[PDB]
This record gives C-alpha cells, structure tokens and sequence, in this order.
RNA sequence: GAAGCCAGAGGAAACUCUGGUGGAGGCUCGCAGCGGUUCUGACGUGCAAAUCGAUCGUCAAAUCUGAGCAUGGGGGCGAAA
RNA sequence: GGAGACGACGGCGGGGGCCCCGGGCAGAGUUCUCUUUUCUUCUUAACGGUCUAUCACCCUGGAAACAGUUUGUCUGGAGAUAGGGUUUAAUGGCCGGAAGAGCCCGACACUUCUGUCGGGUCCGGUGCGCUCUCGACGUCCCUUGAAAAUCCGCGGGAGGGAAUAAUUCUCACGCCAGGUCGUACUCAUAACCGCAGCAGGUCCCCAAGGUGAACAGCCUCUGGUUGAUAGAACAAUGUAGAUAAGGGAAGUCGGCAAAAUAGAUCCGUAACUUCGGGAAAAGGAUUGGCUCUAAGGGUUGGGCACGUGCGUGCGGUUAACAACCAACUUAGAACUGGUACGGACAGGGGGAAUCUGACUGUCUAAUUAAAACAUAGCAUUGCG
C-alpha cells in the first residue's frame, strides 16, 4: 500500500490502465476523507480532509473508473 | 454463591420464571395482576 | 564554548518546530490542489492528448 | 466549572409500584460520597426528580456514572430487587432500570 | 444423549476452554442435533450456549501488601530471608551513586558553578569514595568555594 | 572475593597501611539436569529380566545431550574394570 | 576485496513482548455491615513512506594549572576537550495498510431460511523485575573457536555510444511465467521402545500471580483433568507417618535409625598452613504486629545593550532557589500480643584426632565408587 500526498500524481495513478476500480472512505470520527484506487502492484491511498471540494474530486476522477462509497460493514 | 472454584453466570444470561417473578413480588406486595406480568412474559 | 542543557532543549524545541511547520506547509498545499484539482486534471488531459 | 448531567430512569418500575423514587434519592443523598466522606453533597452534586419516575443527579466534579450504576446496584439489593432488576446504560449518561427476560412457564 | 463434539465445537466458537462452555440441561436435545459451526454459533446466538466468565483472581491483598511495604510496614528481621546483597547489591548501589555524582558535576561544570580543574579533582575524588551522596558532593563544593574565595580575598 | 584501577594517609624513592572499585577460579551452598552413597528401607511368581521412596555426589566444567559419520570378532574401543 | 562466515563467560545500555500501578466508557460479580469497590474488553500484522536512534568517520582549532571519561581506566600533538556535521544500525514516533478488521456492550427481528441496526474500542506511569534481541566494553586459552553454493562492490578500459536524434539508464509504472511432492493425528502413567493401554526409558521450546534471594517448597489464574476395581468393618502381624513422664547410649559388633542444628542481621572465631586457606571454624545476642522518624533521586527554568523567535557585545556563579514527578532499600524510636515471632514451608549438628589418596575428574549397565584408574609435575629411552 502506497499514500499519495500529489493530487496530480493521484489523478495521474486514476488515469493509469491497470487502476481497475476505487473506493472512497469516510471517517467521520477524524473528520477525513480517503480516496483508493486499486492498481495492479499497489493500492494508493489519497488522504483529504472533509470537505465539499474533496467531494468534488470525484468529477475530476476519470467516469470509466468504477468509483464505489465503503459501507459501514466489511460483509462476507 | 461458590466463588472460590467457579465464577457466578450473569443475570441476563439466565431467563427468569415468571412464577418465580411473580411470587417474590407477591411476597414483597406488588398486585401482579394490576401490572399484567404475562403480557411482559415471552415464550 | 560548552554549551548548557537548555541550549540543547532549545536547539531542539525549534527542530521539532520546524517539522511542524513543514508539515502544516505540506498540509497547506495539498488543500490548494484540492481547490484547484479541476485546472490540474485539465492540464493532465492536456499532456495524454 | 464543568456541568456532568447524569438521568436514572426508573419509570417502569415506579409506575409498577415495584421501585421507590423518594426512597432511592434519599438513599443516594445519603450514600454519595465527596472526597471519602458522605453527607459532603453542597452545591457541588444536586439531586432532584424530573418526574415520570427519573433521577437527576447534576455534578460539578468527577463524578462517575459506573458509580451511580454501582450505588444503584446497592439500593436493588438493599430493596431485594438484584434478582430482578436490571440498570443498563441506554444513552450518554442515561441508566435505564428494567425487568430481566421472563419466560413464560 | 452424548454432547462431546458439541462441547468441543462450542469451545472452538467461543474461543475459550472446554471448562468455560455452558450447554443448557434443559435443551439437550435441540444442542445434540447441532452438528456443524454455523448450528453452534445459531444456539450461541439463542443462548442456549454461552461462555461462563474467569474464576476470579483478585490482586487487592497483594496491592494492600504492597502499600503496606511501601511505607515501612513487614521489613524486619524476622522478614528477610536473602542476604543484604540479594535483597540490594552494593554493586547497583555504587552505580547509582557514581551516575549521580557524575551527573551533578556534569551540570555543575556546564552551568560554569565550578572550573574544568575543579570538575576533574572532585571526579576523581568521587571515583575514590570520598562523597557518600549528593549532599556531602555539594557541601565539598560550597567548602571548596570558600576556601577558593577566602584565598582570593587574602591575595 | 584473584589480577587491574581510584582515593586518602606515610615513605627521598621502591614500597607500606586504610577505604572503595572490580569480578578471576577444572572455588564453594544449592534448584533443574546428570549420577548412584546409605537404609536390618519398599518390592522379591515385582509397576520393573535392576523398578519405587528417603537420603546422598556433582551442578559453568575433564558438565549434560540430539542427529550425521568412523572404528567390526585372529578385531574394535577402553581415565584399565 | 567484502558478505555468506562463526568460541565460552561476566557485568552495563537501548528496543519489543510479558508482569505491575492510575484515570475513563461499557459489562459482570459482592453488598448483615463496609467497599466512588473486585474482575473482564480497550488490539494493530507482513510490506512501504518519512523523521530519528550507541560505535565510527569528517571540518575548524591546537591541549600541563593535563584534559575528556566508564559500574568496570581507557583515550589524546599519529590531534584530545569544545563547537558543527556525515553515516552502519529499529522489534522507536507518525502515516499508508486500517477499521472497512478483530473485540466489548445494547436494541429489534427470528418455525426455519436467516439476521438487522446503533454505541464504543481512549489517556497516562513505573522498574537492580522475567524473556528475546541488538550494541559498546571486558576476561580466558601451550584451547584462538567450519566449508561451499550464492550475492555485491571496486581496479581495468575492451566494446558500444547523439542531433536522419541516440540510448547496451542496477529509476518509476506496465506485460508473462513459476513444475514434483510431504502436510491428518499421537509425541506418551494408552498412539514410540521395553512380549502389554508396563509407575522404566526417549531430543526441543513458549512459561502468569503471591510468599520468598530464588523457573526451592506451598497456594492460586488461563488451559486441562477428576483417569487409574468398588462397598463395609477397624483384630493380630505389617508398610508409611507420628507422639511419649523420668533417666539420657545403661541398647547394639558398631549412636544403625531417629532426634537435635539450620534462613537472615550483629558481636566474635584457635591450632595448623603450600599464606591462597582453615571459616558458615568454635562460642554468643536478636527476628511478630502497629504507629512514626531519618537518609539515599529525576526533569525543567537565570539579567542587560543592539540587529531582529534566533545572532553578537557584555555582565554572575547562593539556582546553596523554585515548580513538577518518582520507586525501592537501609537505619533509628515508641506502643502493643505472646506458650510460639525464618510461627507452615524452606533449611549446616558441631568438635579433638589417626590412617589414607595431592586436589577437580573416571570405572566394574545388573552385588564391590575405593588407598583402583587418570591427572598436572618429575625422570629415562629411541629417532635428523
């Protein structure tokens, strides 16, 4: 697991061919937000503050990325 | 009480009689059948 | 000359302070990128093209 | 100053008659302890009725609710009422007593 | 009616000691058709099994031993039982001694109360045993001071 | 409590004395381990074709021990019985 | 050329884990009386990023009025102290992994199928503690404590190399591939060997709390058992464990056996001696509980004049002061119970001599452990 402090960099790793899917997670406790993006050697974690703009990252984010919300239970 | 060779089951883990119940309110002076004990009683 | 232990906890004490500071720095730049992510993923589809 | 507000509510067992709200204030005004010593209430924790059968207790010091929880327990069983009886934190603060699960036999 | 598997198997679930499983007398027969994991864990859940807690081991008499002990109580002669060197070695006791000597000449001569000589004469002294503590260290010191002001108020 | 070291007191010095430091030894008390001294011991068609109990020797090493390997009867091995 | 690649022991320091102490939320137990109580959950992997961690090395400068320095006396004109840096070394902090997991608690649903939804999972402290690991030292040797596969660095400069652009870049990302077996279970008072489900034998880790010097003995937590033909009675003689008035070895081949001694603090300790010992010689005084007193520690913090939280120029060694934090020993005193005070457990009887082997060590597995054997030292012989 990789974390990426570069918005551009992580926007880079988003246009990558081999990121298959990403994720976003929300700590509301903390108060942040953590963009995933699933690549093929590593996961790269984008950690954000909670805010309106970082909810708006998503429409910067590529729309063939399949982009999914963490639930609050990890069910098998 | 046996503390010295085993630990004491919890109250929640045990469901209590609602003859039992309502005996020991009789003997303490509730009406049982003012409050309706059955309807609280599950099966 | 020798200096005294609270010369050295003051050399210190501004070690530590400048982490912080670089850190609250790095803090303060990654929000602005934030802010200006859309120009950022312009200028990226600039350069794939 | 800090204010810690902290509810007992016994409003199923007062309106069953089982429980005694004014026995248990004066049971908690004569039990609750400031630095070691009983009778030391003042006007740092104040206890009062809110009605329905509920406890107020208002504490400016470090008073804990496992210890209200505690001298709960000891007014259950001085009233013969630990078998029976069940105090379980429902909110922040807020002690609810309850009737244990009852089969039906 | 035989439950040794469902003990087994409920003791696996709950991840305590065969000792620790409670199955319930009164449903025997619902706990013997229980054959598999996800049974077991389907009666846990029901209650019909459940985990009885530790046997109590409390630590109240060690801690009232211990407070006791701490201010003066059980020490006697009638109480030891090593020798002074195993109860408390004289070679930890040097070393303590030596760190704290040679730590306060250490500040001493970095705050500039004493000069690199002196530092160097009063090492060496402690290094032969002449302070028994801290304080004897400091007297030495002040006497030392005296004698170095009164020389030079005499030159 | 051996060398080595520190301090103080004497001595022209070499050395002498005192108080510490240090941690050497096929040293010592002793747990486990290894061994096997004693007892009108237990046991004696036994739990056992050599076991059990107490007591004992040793316990930082000429100590204890696994696996692999080598030495084979006109032999080997033997701190030698 | 380096790594692989290396003894034993001693104390010291750092880190992880365990043990222990305090606060908090939740749960459980106790509650004649007391106990703001006792107990339980409160966790964070590999793999990475980043900031730091003893040794050592580098720059300035040149030290006796010698200095720095470890528990341990080593270092320095072959350059110390001081000041400023560079690096080997993480099982350290923070972050990604990662809370979405695990754990704890609560509320509903539930013929089954099946679950569903909430609240938390936090903050500190201590150490001659136990265990593992790492580091710097030190001691010992007529003992000096593996090899190879494998990997890397350097010397060298052969070749290969650009503007039609080239690249034979140990950087980042991306593509593809990874064959065969072995894997259950026991590891022993029933899974091995001893003819057996035989009280024998058989190689290792991981190792909680209390007492205590202590992986002694005794009690307890986790985890395990409750398995070894049963029931009744209490004769003799036994096996094992004990006590006994008075005398105290009168017993017996023989004090065999038992009893007595025993821990710790203090006083004191002879002959002989290879000067190292003997020695815990011998012989004495004391030890409970409670309430106090005293001593032994750590961290942080000094005024002006300017430039502006740092840089100089000064000025001072009563910080010999304040604030905060902290644990275990040692000594002294009063009071008090007593037939006992190392109250169980645990734990030398001592001494005067003689013979004998120098000592430590070894052997007759299954009757003899010894003046036997070996040992160091000494002496002789043979061999260039």
């Amino acid at each position: 697991p990789q974390e990426v402090s570069d918005i551009k960099k992580f926007i880079e790793i988003c246009r990558r061919k081999d990121a298959s899917s990403a994720r976003i997670k929300k700590n509301p406790k903390t108060q942040q937000i953590k963009f995933k993006v699933r690549c093929q050697r590593f996961l790269y974690t984008l950690v954000l503050k909670d805010s309106d703009k970082a909810e708006k990252l998503k429409q910067s984010l590529p729309p063939n990325l399949q982009i999914k919300d963490v639930p609050k239970r990890n069910k098998r | 009480k046996s503390l010295k060779n085993r630990a004491i089951i919890p109250r929640k883990a045990v469901k209590k009689p609602l003859s039992q119940l309502e005996d020991h309110l009789d003997q303490l002076g509730v009406d049982t059948e003012a409050i309706g004990l059955r309807a609280r009683a599950q099966t | 000359r020798r200096k005294t232990k609270a010369e050295r906890n003051r050399i210190k004490r501004r070690k530590e302070e400048e982490r912080k500071r670089k850190h609250e720095e790095a803090m303060k730049r990654k929000q602005q990128q934030l802010e200006q992510a859309k120009k950022i993923a312009a200028e990226v589809e600039e350069r794939e093209r | 100053k800090v204010t810690k507000k902290f509810i007992i509510n016994a409003s199923q067992p007062a309106s069953d008659k089982i429980f005694d709200v004014s026995a248990f204030e004066k049971f908690l005004n004569e039990r609750i302890k400031v630095d070691g010593r009983v009778g030391n209430l003042g006007d740092v924790i104040k206890i009062s009725q809110i009605g329905d059968g509920k406890v107020e207790i208002i504490a400016h010091n470090d008073l804990s609710g496992r210890y209200l929880k505690y001298l709960t327990k000891k007014f259950l069983k001085k009233m013969q009422l630990r078998d029976w009886l069940r105090v379980v934190a429902t909110s922040k603060g807020v002690y609810e007593l309850k009737f244990y699960n009852i089969v039906n036999d | 009616v035989n439950l040794r598997t469902q003990k087994r198997l409920a003791a696996s679930v709950l991840g305590c000691g065969e000792g620790k499983v409670w199955l319930d007398p009164n449903e025997v027969s619902e706990i013997s058709n229980a054959n598999s994991r996800q049974s077991i864990r389907k009666l846990v859940a029901d209650g019909l099994i459940i985990k009885k807690p530790v046997t109590m081991h409390s630590r109240s008499r060690a801690r009232e031993l211990n407070l006791a002990r701490r201010i003066g109580r059980h020490r006697g002669f009638g109480k030891r039982k090593g020798t002074a060197d195993a109860r408390m070695p004289q070679q930890v006791l040097w070393m303590r001694r030596q760190r704290v000597l040679r730590r306060l000449l250490v500040k001493y001569r970095a705050s500039g109360k004493i000069d690199k000589h002196l530092y160097h004469e009063l090492y060496h002294l402690a290094k032969g045993n002449t302070f028994k503590h801290k304080r004897a260290l400091v007297e030495h010191i002040h006497r030392a001071k005296a004698e170095k002001a009164r020389e030079r108020q005499i030159k």
